[PDB]
C-alpha cells in the first residue's frame, strides 16, 4: 500500500519534468519549411505467386531481394527487378506472423502462431534450404522477428515479453519483460545497440540489447499499438495503432513530437515504414490503401492505393529506391 | 559429402558407342544443372554439354552436335552420356561438373573426379597470353586472358570463371564472375577485368597453388576455355 | 406498300384456258427468292387475276400471240 | 376462275407504327439496363467471379442486339431501303448477337448445376474456365452467322415491300428451310435441352438441401425457365407450324398464310424482349448486384 | 507484495533520464532530414535513366 | 532474359511457380474448420477417428473422399482479437457445449456470444455440439435446471430442458446469411463425422447460392 | 402507255421479271415492261427477238 503511493508520485514527478521540457511544438517550430508537394507513387511491379494471405516481408540488404511469408505454408524469395523466384521455402506450420531476411543474406528466420522461430539456411553445399535451427521457448504467438547478426536474433512474442537468442546455441540468452499486454512489433536502431518494442497494452518502451533494461516507457495511444519504425538516425520512432493514429515519439525528449491523424480515416494502422531521408512516413491502413504522411507537417503527401485488401506488411528498400507493399489478396506490388 | 563419380570408361574401337554414368550422391540432383567437359591429353579442358534441371534445355558443342546425347534420372540421381560413333578425337578424361542458376548462385563449384576414355587408331574465342611461368613463393603472380567479345552484359555483370587444375586432381572453381570468390579458397586470389581484357591476381603465393589455370565465359553458348596457363616451381 | 418477312408463292394452284378476249396483261415471273416455280398471273380486263399453268401450251400460245400484236 | 387466283398479302398500318414505339421502347429499356450492369461489373474488380464474367459478355450481346433493334424498327415502317451493305450487317450482327445470348444463357446454367449439384465433388472445380468457355461460345455463334452474311440482299417484289431476304439462287425456298435447322437446333432444342438438363437436377438437390435461402433461388430458377420459354417457344412453333406448311404437310390457303405472317410478327416482337428481360432476371435479381449498383450511384 | 516491488525500481531509473528539449530535438530532426534529402529517390523522383524499376 | 546465366534463372522460376500451383490444386479438397467451447467439454474428442498429426493442434480426418482440418486453439491462452483473422476463411466454426456442468454453461455462452457476433465470423456458419445428453439426463433429476438458468419456466422434463438450452444459444445469433446446425451427442456416439459432413454440404450451397447470384 | 424509247443491254441473268400490256384505252401499243433484281424498269420492244428469248426461256 505504501509503494503504492511511491509508485504514483513517480509517475506525477515523469509527467512534470516531461511537460517542463516541452517549449514548442514539432508543427510550430517547422512551420516554416516548404511543403513536399504531392509523391505520387506508380506501380512498377506485381509479385504473384502466393496463395493465402500475406502476412510479412522483409528487405534484403542489397535491395533487390525479398522474402515473404503467407497463409499457404510457402516461403518465397523474389528477385525485385526480374520478379524471378529465387527459392521456395514449405513451411512446417501454415500459420506464419511474421518473417524476416538476414543482414548478410546467408539465413532466414521466418515464424508465426507455432511459438518457434524456425531458421532457414540458403547458402548450403547441398543446393537445398534447410532448417537450420528451431528456437523455443515462448509461450505466445510470435511477430516481428529481427536479425542482429548471423548468430542472433531479437523476437517478439505475446508473453508480453520479448527475447534475446543464440542461434548456435539456441537458448534465450536474455529476456526482456515489462509490458503487461501482447507485444505486437519491434525494430532494430541503425546502431544495432538498442530497440523499440510495442505492445497490446498502447505504450511502446526502449529496450537495452545489452543490459536488458527498460531505460524509458512512452505513452499517448488509446488502442494497441500494431507497427513501429526508427527514425533514420535512430533518434526517434514512429507507432500504428488500431486507434487510426501514428505518432513520433523523441527518445531523448521522452515525448511524442506530433500525431498523424485524419479525420476521414477510421480504420487502424497496421505498418509503419520511413524513408531514406526521414520525410515521409508510409503507413498501411485497413481500408485496403497506404498513405504518405509528410514526417514533418503531418499531411498527407498522396496516397498508394491499388491493393484488393487489408494491407499487411510494408517495406522500403536500403537505399530508398522502392516501396513494397503486401496485402490479404495474395500480391506483392513494388511502388516507386 | 558432395560426390561426383564416373564410370564407362575403357579402350574402345572406331564406330564403336559407350555409355558414361556419372552417380551423385550428397546433394539435391534433381535441382542442379549437370554438364559434361572433357580434357584432351595435355592439350586442356573442353565443354562437351549440358542438360538443365529437369531435362528442359538441352546444348550441345558443335564438334559432337548431332553425335552425342545427355539423358538424366533424377529419382536415380544419375547422369548419363552416351556417344554413337568415336573417332580418335573423343579420347579424354571426361568429368561431370554440377550447375545452380539463380541470383547470385555459383554454378561451376564442383567438379567430378573424371573418367578416362580412350580409342585407338562464330564463337567466342579466348585467349591467354602464355603457356608457362616459373615463380618462387611470396612473390605475386598475374595471370590473364583476352575474349572476342565484351563479356560485360547490360546487367552489368561479366561472366567470367577462373579454374585450377592440380596436378593429378579436378579443376576447381576460384573466381566465377569477375571477382566474386568461391566458397572455401583462400582469400589471397583476386580478379578483376575491363569488358575484354582480365586479370587474375594471387598475392602470397604457397607452394599448393601451383598447377593450369583456365579462364571461361558463360556468356552465350557454347562454353569455350582458355589455352591454359601452367605455374611453374 | 405491304411489308412481309416470308416471301411466299403467288399461285396455290393454276388453271389452263383463260381466253384472249379477257386478258389485259399477262407476268411471268422465273424462279428465284420467292418461289421455286415459274409463275404466270393473268390480269383481265375486268380486273380478276388468274394464275396460270407454265407448262401447258395454251400460255405459251397466248403470250406468242400476245407479243406478235 | 375464283378457285384459281393470286394470294393477296394482308397488312395493317394499324400496327406497323405500333411497332416502331414498341422497338423504340424495348430499345431504350435494353439499353438502360446493359449499360447499368456493365457498369457496375466493370466499375470495381473487388469480388469478380464466374458468375460476373458471364453476366458481362451476356450484358455485350443483348446491348449489340437492342443497338440493331431501331434499324429494324424502321425497315418494318417502310421496307429495307438501306441497301445491301447494311443488311449484310445488321443481319450479322443481329443473328450473332442472338445465338451468343442463347449459349451465354446455357452456360450460365451448366456453370449453376456444376456450382450447386457437385459442389462436394471435384467436377465444379471445371467451372474455373469461364474465359476460353466464353470465348468458344463467341466463335461458334460468329461461325453459326455466316449464311446470313453469305446469302442476303435487298429483294424487290412486286406486290411487296423489299426485304433484306436471302437469295441461294433458283431453289432459295428449299435451301432456306434447311438452313432454319440451325437456328431452331443450336437456338432453341440444345439450349432448351441443357438447361432443362442441368436446372431440374439443381432443383432436385436443393428440394432436398436445408438452406434458408433454398426458396429464392428455387422461385429465381423457375423465373429463369419459364422466361426462357415464353420468350422463344411461340416463335419457334410458329417457325416449325411454317416449315410444315411449306412442306404440304399441313394444307395451304391464303387465310393460313395471313395467319402465320401475323403470328411471326407478333412473336418477334415476343422474343426480343429478352435483352430487356435479362438483366432483371441474371443480374439484379441478386443483392451483390444491387449493392454495387448503390455504391456507385455516390 | 512481490510483484510491485519491482514496478517502483523501473520508475526510479525511468525518473532518472537527462532530457532535452523539443524544441532541441524537433530542430535536430529537422536537419537531418534537410542534409540526406538529396539522396532520397521517393521524395523527389529519380530520373528515369537511373531508376532500377 | 537475354544472357545464358539469366534465361537458367527464368527456368528455375517457372519451374517453382509449377509447384506451386500443383500444390494449390492439392490443397482445394481440404475443409478447414475451427474447433471451440470451454474445457472439458468434448472438444477433443468428437470423432474416435482422430488421426491428429503446447500451441496450436491440428487433426485431419477424411471421410467420403474429402479431408477435414480440425484447428484447436485451445492452449494459446492470449487475447483473441490478435490471432482469430487467421482463421477467417474456415468453411465453419464447431461449438462444443457440456450440458452436465452448470457452472461453465453461463461461460459457455459468452464464449458463443463472442464468437457469433465477431466481424471476422459474421458469415461463417457454426455447427454446435451439445454433448452428454445421458449425464445432462441423470443431473436434472438430482438437480433441476433453476441453479444455472432461474428464468426458466417450462416444465423439468429432459425435452423441454434440453430444447430451452438449445434456443439460448440460437438467441446469440442475431445475423442473417449465417445458420447453426445444433445436433445433441453422447459420449458413445460415432456418427459424429457423418453430422459434421452433411453440415459442412449444406454450408457449401449456401455459400455457392450466394455466388451465383441465385440468392 | 408506259414505254416511251424501248431499252437495250438486259442479260437474262438481271431481270426478275416481265410483264406484257397488250393494246386498249391506256395505249394503243403493246408494251413490255421487265423489272430487274435491282428494282429499276426497263421498257422492251416486243417486236424485238431478244423479249420472245427472254419469255420462252422463263416458262421453261
Amino acid at each position: 500500500d505504501q509503494l503504492r503511493q511511491e509508485a504514483e508520485q513517480l509517475k506525477n514527478q515523469i509527467r512534470d519534468a516531461r511537460k517542463a521540457c516541452a517549449d514548442a511544438t514539432l508543427s510550430q517550430i517547422t512551420n516554416n519549411i516548404d511543403p513536399v508537394g504531392r509523391i505520387q507513387m506508380r506501380t512498377r511491379r506485381t509479385l504473384r505467386g502466393h496463395l493465402a494471405k500475406i502476412y510479412a516481408m522483409h528487405w534484403g540488404t542489397d535491395s533487390r531481394l525479398l522474402v515473404s511469408a503467407s497463409q499457404d505454408g510457402k516461403l518465397i524469395i523474389w528477385d525485385s527487378y526480374t520478379t524471378n523466384k529465387v527459392h521456395a521455402i514449405p513451411l512446417r506450420s501454415s500459420w506464419v506472423m511474421t518473417c524476416a531476411y538476414a543482414p548478410s543474406g546467408n539465413y532466414v528466420a521466418c515464424g508465426g502462431l507455432d511459438n518457434i522461430c524456425s531458421i532457414y539456411n540458403l547458402k548450403t553445399r547441398e543446393g537445398n534450404v534447410r532448417v537450420s535451427r528451431e528456437l523455443a521457448g515462448h509461450t505466445g504467438y510470435l511477430s516481428c522477428c529481427r536479425f542482429l547478426d548471423d548468430n542472433q536474433i531479437v523476437t517478439s512474442s505475446g508473453d508480453t515479453t520479448c527475447a534475446l537468442w543464440d542461434i548456435e546455441t539456441g537458448q534465450q540468452t536474455t529476456t526482456f519483460t515489462g509490458h503487461t499486454g501482447d507485444v505486437m512489433s519491434l525494430s532494430l536502431a541503425p546502431d544495432t545497440r538498442l530497440f523499440v518494442s510495442g505492445a497490446c497494452d498502447a505504450s511502446a518502451k526502449l529496450w537495452d540489447v545489452r543490459e536488458g533494461m527498460c531505460r524509458q516507457t512512452f505513452t499517448g495511444h488509446e488502442s494497441d499499438i500494431n507497427a513501429i519504425c526508427f527514425f533514420p538516425n535512430g533518434n526517434a520512432f514512429a507507432t500504428g495503432s488500431d486507434d487510426a493514429t501514428c505518432r513520433l515519439f523523441d527518445l531523448r525528449a521522452d515525448q511524442e513530437l506530433m500525431t498523424y491523424s485524419h479525420d476521414n480515416i477510421i480504420c487502424g494502422i497496421t505498418s509503419v515504414s520511413f524513408s531514406k531521408s526521414g520525410r515521409l512516413l508510409l503507413a498501411g491502413y485497413d481500408d485496403f490503401n497506404c498513405n504518405v504522411w509528410d514526417a514533418l507537417k503531418a499531411d498527407r503527401a498522396g496516397v498508394l492505393a491499388g491493393h484488393d485488401n487489408r494491407v499487411s506488411c510494408l517495406g522500403v528498400t536500403d537505399d530508398g529506391m522502392a516501396v513494397a507493399t503486401g496485402s490479404w489478396d495474395s500480391f506483392l506490388k513494388i511502388w516507386n | 559429402d558432395v560426390q561426383l563419380v564416373e564410370s564407362g570408361g575403357g579402350l574402345v574401337q572406331p564406330g564403336g558407342s559407350r555409355k558414361l554414368s556419372c552417380s551423385a550422391s550428397g546433394f539435391a540432383f534433381s535441382s542442379f544443372g549437370m554438364h559434361w567437359v572433357r580434357q584432351a591429353p595435355e592439350k586442356g579442358l573442353e565443354w562437351v554439354a549440358y542438360i538443365s534441371s529437369g531435362s528442359g534445355t538441352i546444348y550441345y558443342a558443335d564438334t559432337v552436335k548431332g553425335r552425342f546425347t545427355i539423358s538424366r534420372d533424377d529419382p536415380k540421381n544419375t547422369l548419363f552420356l552416351q556417344m554413337t560413333s568415336l573417332r580418335s578425337e573423343d579420347t579424354a578424361m571426361y568429368y561431370c561438373v554440377r550447375s545452380i542458376y539463380y541470383y547470385g548462385s555459383s554454378p561451376f563449384d564442383f567438379w567430378g573426379q573424371g573418367t578416362t576414355l580412350t580409342v585407338s587408331s562464330s564463337d567466342i574465342v579466348m585467349t591467354q597470353a602464355t603457356s608457362s611461368v616459373p615463380v618462387t613463393p611470396g612473390e605475386s603472380v598475374s595471370i590473364s586472358c583476352r575474349s572476342s567479345k565484351s563479356l560485360l552484359h547490360s546487367n552489368g555483370n561479366t561472366y567470367l570463371y577462373w579454374f585450377l587444375q592440380r596436378p593429378g586432381q579436378s579443376p576447381q572453381l576460384l573466381i566465377y564472375r569477375m571477382s566474386n570468390l568461391a566458397s572455401g579458397v583462400p582469400d589471397r586470389f583476386s580478379g578483376s577485368g575491363s569488358g575484354t581484357a582480365f586479370t587474375l591476381t594471387i598475392s602470397r603465393l604457397e607452394a599448393e597453388d601451383v598447377g593450369v589455370y583456365y579462364c571461361m565465359q558463360h556468356l552465350e553458348y557454347p562454353l569455350t576455355f582458355g589455352a591454359g596457363t601452367k605455374l611453374e616451381l | 406498300a405491304p411489308l412481309a418477312t416470308e416471301l411466299r408463292c403467288q399461285c396455290l394452284q393454276t388453271l389452263q384456258g383463260i381466253h384472249l378476249k379477257n386478258i389485259q396483261s399477262v407476268k411471268v415471273k422465273s424462279p428465284g427468292p420467292h418461289c421455286a416455280q415459274t409463275e404466270v398471273i393473268a390480269t383481265l380486263k375486268n380486273g380478276q387475276k388468274a394464275c396460270l399453268n407454265p407448262a401447258s401450251p395454251m400460255v405459251k400460245k397466248i403470250i406468242e400471240k400476245m407479243l406478235k400484236n | 376462275l375464283l378457285d384459281a387466283a393470286p394470294c393477296e398479302p394482308e397488312s395493317l398500318e394499324i400496327n406497323k407504327y405500333f411497332v416502331v414505339i414498341i422497338y423504340a421502347l424495348v430499345f431504350l429499356l435494353s439499353l438502360l439496363g446493359n449499360s447499368l450492369v456493365m457498369l457496375v461489373i466493370l466499375y470495381s474488380r473487388v469480388g469478380r467471379s464466374v458468375t460476373d464474367v458471364y453476366l458481362l459478355n451476356l450484358a455485350l450481346a443483348d446491348l449489340l442486339f437492342a443497338l440493331t433493334l431501331p434499324i429494324w424498327a424502321a425497315s418494318k415502317v417502310n421496307g429495307w431501303i438501306f441497301g445491301t451493305f447494311l443488311c449484310k450487317v445488321v443481319s450479322l450482327l443481329k443473328e450473332v448477337n442472338f445465338y451468343s445470348g442463347i449459349l451465354l444463357l446455357a452456360c450460365i446454367s451448366v456453370d449453376r448445376y456444376l456450382a450447386i449439384v457437385h459442389a462436394t465433388r471435384t467436377l465444379t472445380q471445371k467451372r474455373y474456365l469461364v474465359k476460353f468457355i466464353c470465348l468458344s461460345i463467341w466463335g461458334l455463334s460468329l461461325l453459326l452467322a455466316l449464311p446470313v452474311l453469305l446469302f442476303r440482299r435487298t429483294v424487290y417484289s412486286s406486290n411487296v415491300s423489299p426485304a433484306c431476304y436471302e437469295d441461294m439462287g433458283n431453289n432459295t425456298a428449299n435451301w432456306r428451310m434447311l438452313l432454319r435447322i440451325l437456328p431452331q437446333s443450336f437456338g432453341f432444342i440444345v439450349p432448351l435441352l441443357i438447361m432443362l438438363f442441368c436446372y431440374g437436377f439443381t432443383l432436385r438437390t436443393l428440394f432436398k438441401a436445408h438452406m434458408g435461402q433454398k426458396h429464392r433461388a428455387m422461385r429465381v430458377i423457375f423465373a429463369v425457365v419459364l422466361i426462357f420459354l415464353l420468350c422463344w417457344l411461340p416463335y419457334n412453333l410458329v417457325l416449325l407450324a411454317d416449315t410444315l406448311m411449306r412442306t404440304q404437310v399441313i394444307q395451304e390457303t391464303c387465310e393460313r398464310r395471313n395467319h402465320i405472317d401475323r403470328a411471326l410478327d407478333a412473336t418477334e416482337i415476343l422474343g426480343i424482349l429478352h435483352s430487356c428481360l435479362n438483366p432483371l432476371i441474371y443480374a439484379f435479381i441478386g443483392q451483390k448486384f444491387r449493392h454495387g449498383l448503390l455504391k456507385i450511384l455516390a | 507484495i512481490a510483484q510491485a516491488r519491482k514496478l517502483v525500481e523501473q520508475l526510479k531509473m525511468e525518473a532518472n533520464i537527462d532530457r532535452i528539449k523539443v524544441s532541441k530535438a524537433a530542430a535536430d530532426l529537422m536537419a537531418y532530414c534537410e542534409a540526406h534529402a538529396k539522396e532520397d529517390p521517393l521524395l523527389t523522383p529519380v530520373p528515369a535513366s537511373e531508376n532500377p524499376f | 532474359t537475354l544472357s545464358a546465366e539469366e534465361r537458367a534463372a527464368l527456368e528455375r522460376s517457372k519451374a517453382i511457380e509449377k509447384n506451386l500451383k500443383e500444390d494449390g490444386i492439392s490443397a482445394a479438397k481440404d475443409v478447414k474448420l475451427l474447433l471451440l467451447g470451454a474445457d472439458n467439454s468434448g472438444k477433443s474428442t468428437i470423432v474416435k477417428q482422430m488421426k491428429i498429426i503446447t500451441g496450436i493442434v491440428e487433426t485431419h480426418f477424411t471421410f467420403k473422399n474429402l479431408h477435414f482440418r480440425l484447428f484447436d486453439v485451445g492452449g494459446q491462452r492470449s487475447e483473441r482479437k490478435k490471432w482469430i483473422h487467421c482463421f477467417e476463411d474456415v468453411t465453419a466454426i464447431i461449438f462444443c457445449v457440456d450440458l452436465s456442468d452448470y457452472n461453465r454453461m453461463h461461460e459457455s455462452l459468452m464464449l458463443f456470444d463472442s464468437i457469433c457476433n465477431n466481424k471476422f465470423f459474421i458469415d461463417t456458419s457454426i455447427i454446435l455440439f451439445l454433448n452428454k445428453k445421458d449425464l445432462f439426463g441423470e443431473k436434472i433429476k438430482k438437480s433441476p435446471l433453476t441453479i444455472c438458468f432461474p428464468e426458466y419456466t417450462g416444465p423439468n422434463t429432459y425435452e423441454d430442458a434440453a430444447a430451452y438450452i438449445q434456443a439460448q444459444f440460437e438467441s446469440k445469433n442475431r445475423s442473417p446469411n449465417k445458420e447453426i446446425y445444433c445436433h445433441m451427442t453422447c459420449a458413445t456416439d460415432t456418427n459424429n463425422a457423418q453430422v459434421i459432413f452433411d453440415a459442412v454440404t449444406d454450408i457449401i450451397i449456401a455459400n455457392n447460392l450466394r455466388g451465383c447470384g441465385l440468392y
